[PDB]
């Protein structure tokens, strides 16, 4: 939906980021 | 000939009794599923680390450095009567054989001997030590688990590099194993006997396994370890000057200089040759904060600096970062 | 950032630690350097369970 | 001596190496050993410059002295493995994936 | 005295001492000390058996060189004490728990 | 009261060390004191974090 569209869009060694299910 | 050992080759690690209960160990032990030189010779053998042997009559064994008597050896002869391990430096022939009142071979330790069944035998050499595990269980190795428990310790103290057996001439066959050190997980019964083992590197059950620290798992997703990508090659570059630096200039001098006349030499733009330090003359207490002077081939950095001054000998030590 | 913290040690690279020092005092090297980013550790996993 | 961040001009004596490309080695340098993939980089450097950095404090572009070029440091990939598994009553069969 | 040449082997002679049974002691038994009773055991060990332990690793039973007999081990009773009391202004009188 | 602690030192006193013994062992001093400074500090941050 538009609404959560602009909510995206407006959102911005050794160590890693685990994906969420 | 060549013949895949299922299971078998597992020995207490140590004297410690334990009661239904994992202990995860970290020891020189032999890995499953491995194969193992099936010998039918009716030379000499490589020794890396460990004898695991199996036969199902022969009797002897030849330990030691270089064989002959440039160094120390030990013997180990068995008969119905008792055992002898004799070391010192023996000579020994090429190939060996016993006859049984005759000995066509060329501290002591006489205990009860090590007497279809199946005497298997493991050797270790670690520590200055050595040591003998062994269970003969009657029975392609045969389908089945048993332990190895220890026996009396040798203290000899020397490395082992090659060793070699014996044939008892009235022959057959035996296994040669191998070992190297990895981490095993022992299951100890109520009694305290070792019953089970599973490896920790194997299919990723097995490592499941070591990591969980037990024999059943349930579904679900285990984080176990690494998979770290590995290289294959390396790779060294350094810089095409060859400028040959001037050590034997601030070290092949008739005078250095005053202690508080501590002149300036500015060393730079070349290569440095570390190789000729030792050359010179015998040094005196050479320690080494921040770097060591062993890994000196291995570093490139830049304007080093080279103090020249004299002392009385009991002031090297105040020579240093912090001294008064 | 930590990575880069000297933690009182001669050199931050431990690969520079391990070719340059001897088994002697790498062992005190790396006894401050692990202790040093262990704590660090414990404060960083502290502050994510809060 | 002194590690500062200088070009270095005393080595010790090692032997050269040809490059290697899109397969991830180990390396050493001017002092400076770790282990990364060599590749030809998009970078470029003032003639005066020997190694470059990032934001994790660490080494990702060197220069070989040896012929004036630009080179990339940066580790292949690494990642931890992971065991997919049913119930140990159940089969025997395990899978495998890679992070 | 010839040393740290070769393991060593003539060690001086080591005393000892009487048996001992259900009373903690500083127990040394063959290079092995720590805190525990002697009582008798129940359990069965294996002629290659010193001693045991457990999952917290820590030694329960022991085997004197002396006798084929085997002595668990375990340590001297502890707790925590406490104070039962009421209001100073109250009563003088306290009552001392053990936990 | 943390600052009157020894810490395994001579004395609590920074400037008192300094004054009296040689920067090779008043830098092992100063570290331990500043390091037990520092487990107070984060002992006290993570009280005051629960």
């Amino acid at each position: 939906s538009p609404i959560e569209d602009l909510l995206f869009n407006k959102v911005t060694n050794g160590l890693t980021v685990l994906p969420p299910l | 000939s060549y013949t895949n050992s299922f299971t078998r080759g597992v020995y207490y690690p140590d004297k410690v009794f334990r009661s239904s209960v994992l202990h995860s160990t970290q020891d020189l032990f032999l890995p499953f599923f491995s194969n193992v030189t099936w010998f039918h010779a009716i030379p000499v053998l490589p020794f890396n680390d460990g004898v695991y042997f199996a036969s199902t009559i022969i009797r002897g064994w030849i330990f030691g450095t270089t064989l002959d008597s440039k160094t120390q050896s030990l013997l180990i002869v068995n008969n119905a009567t008792n055992v002898v391990i004799k070391v010192c430096e023996f000579q020994f022939c090429n190939d060996p054989f016993l006859d049984e009142s005759e000995f066509r071979v060329y501290f002591e330790y006489v205990s009860q001997p090590f007497l279809k069944n199946l005497r298997e035998f493991v050797f270790k050499n670690i520590d200055g030590y050595f040591k003998i595990y062994s269970k003969h269980t009657p029975i392609d190795l045969p389908q089945g688990f048993s332990a190895l428990e220890p026996l009396v310790d040798l203290p000899i103290g020397i490395n082992i590099t090659r060793f070699q057996t014996l044939l008892a001439l009235h022959a057959a066959a035996y296994y040669v194993g191998y070992l190297q050190p990895r981490t095993f997980l022992l299951k100890y019964n109520e009694n305290g006997t070792i019953t089970d083992a599973v490896d920790c590197a194997l299919d990723p059950l097995s490592e499941t396994k070591c990591t969980l620290k037990s024999f059943t798992v349930e579904k679900g997703i285990y984080q176990t370890s690494n998979f770290r990508v590995q290289p294959t090659e390396s790779i060294v570059r350094f810089p095409n000057i060859t400028n040959l630096c001037p050590f034997d200039e601030v070290f092949n001098a008739t005078r250095f200089a005053s202690v508080y006349a501590w002149n300036r030499k500015r060393i730079s733009n070349c290569v440095a040759d570390y190789s000729v330090l030792y050359n010179f003359a015998p040094f005196f207490a050479f320690k080494c904060y921040g770097v060591s002077p062993t890994k000196l081939n291995d570093l490139c950095f830049t304007n080093v600096y080279a103090d020249s001054f004299v002392i009385r000998g009991n002031e090297v030590s105040q020579i240093a970062p912090g001294q008064t | 950032k930590q990575l880069s913290s000297k933690f009182g040690a001669i050199s931050s690279v431990l690969n520079d630690i391990l070719s340059r020092l001897d088994p002697p005092e790498a062992e005190v090297q790396i006894d401050r350097l692990i202790t040093g980013r262990l704590q660090s550790l414990q404060t960083y996993v502290t502050q994510q369970l809060i | 001596f002194e590690l500062l961040h200088a070009p270095a001009t005393v080595c010790g004596p090692k032997k050269s190496t040809n490059l290697v490309k899109n397969k991830c080695v180990n390396f050493n340098f001017n002092g400076l050993t770790g282990t990364g993939v060599l590749t030809e980089s998009n970078k470029k450097f003032l003639p005066f410059q020997q190694f470059g950095r990032d934001i994790a404090d660490t080494t990702d572009a060197v220069r070989d002295p040896q012929t004036l070029e630009i080179l990339d440091i940066t580790p292949c990939s690494f990642g931890g493995v992971s065991v997919i598994t049913p119930g140990t009553n159940t089969s025997n069969q395990v899978a495998v994936l890679y992070q």
